[PDB]
């Protein structure tokens, strides 16, 4: 059993690659115009495709816009990863339709043992290389603190959660940052850092988003 | 030519695929590797001629 599989063309509808050149990042589509990601993707010149699948072929659902404005949470901690989250906003509005669709922020946390899907172009092999053309997916459930700062002792604030499974060879890897997870359709977390990919113990940890939300929509709103 | 520049590659923690620049000090040039996003160390260039101005002839 290998964790990911590939989601199949267009059926995570508000996932964003990060261009510069080449996929460099993932992220959310919150709304027409604005994408959220991780702090650690800021680059210059982003350009954001919507509608992908194979990321390498023009497949003809595509909308390459470029990004207008990047603002990177006024807390972010380079060192620690603490508020690992940004916001992009987009040149020109995307055009929502079924395969390019924004998803909902959530109402509250989730729980341990909720089960989410997070999706990527990162890297396949947990020891290895190999990155997809494709999307690929992996159901994983959220993690209790306990265990997740049991996993990483001394670098798990209130910002951050563990998701996966202790046993390992099932993660986000190299490529996945700034991505979705998603759980029972509401946006709980982004791609964001894990000791390696896929090892036993050392389950990943992403953004928390339901501490954000507040700061997203009058972010959104002021910009 | 110095001494982190002998220094092996380092993706660190963060899960982005960033295309960057180090010292390969067994080639004697500078090659890419991918950066995480995240704790970087100092051979990790933006482009080989950052690199090459930095740390070609360690
Ligand atoms: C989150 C997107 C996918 C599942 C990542 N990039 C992946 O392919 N992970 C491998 C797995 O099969 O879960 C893992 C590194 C072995
Ligand atoms: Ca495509």
């Amino acid at each position: 059993i290998v964790g990911g599989y590939t989601c199949g063309a267009n059926t995570v509808p508000y996932q964003v690659s990060l261009n510069s050149g080449y996929h460099f990042c993932g992220g959310s589509l919150i709304n027409s115009q604005w994408v959220v990601s991780a702090a650690h993707c800021y680059k210059s010149g982003i350009q954001v495709r919507l509608g992908e699948d194979n990321i390498n072929v023009v497949e003809g659902n595509e909308q390459f816009i470029s990004a207008s404005k990047s603002i990177v949470h006024p807390s972010y901690n380079s060192n620690t990863l603490n508020n690992d989250i940004m916001l992009i906003k987009l040149k020109s509005a995307a055009s929502l339709n079924s395969r390019v669709a924004s998803i909902s922020l959530p109402t509250s946390c989730a729980s341990a043992g909720t089960q989410c899907l997070i999706s990527g172009w990162g890297n396949t092999k947990s020891s290895g290389t190999s990155y997809p053309d494709v999307l690929k997916c992996l159901k994983a459930p959220i993690l209790s603190d306990s265990s997740c700062k049991s996993a990483y002792p001394g670098q798990i604030t209130s910002n951050m959660f563990c998701a996966g499974y202790l046993e390992g060879g099932k993660d986000s890897c190299q490529g996945d940052s700034g991505g979705p997870v998603v759980c029972s359709g509401k946006l709980q977390g982004i791609v964001s850092w894990g000791s390696g990919c896929a090892q036993k113990n050392k389950p990943g940890v992403y953004t928390k988003v339901c501490n954000y939300v507040s700061w997203i929509k009058q972010t959104i709103a002021s910009n | 030519r110095p001494d982190f520049c002998l220094e092996p590659p380092y993706t660190g923690p963060c899960k982005a695929r960033i295309i960057r620049y180090f010292y390969n000090a067994k080639a004697g040039l500078c090659q890419t590797f991918v950066y995480g996003g995240c704790r970087a160390k100092r051979n990790n260039f933006k482009s080989a001629e950052d690199c090459m101005r930095t740390c070609g002839g360690a």
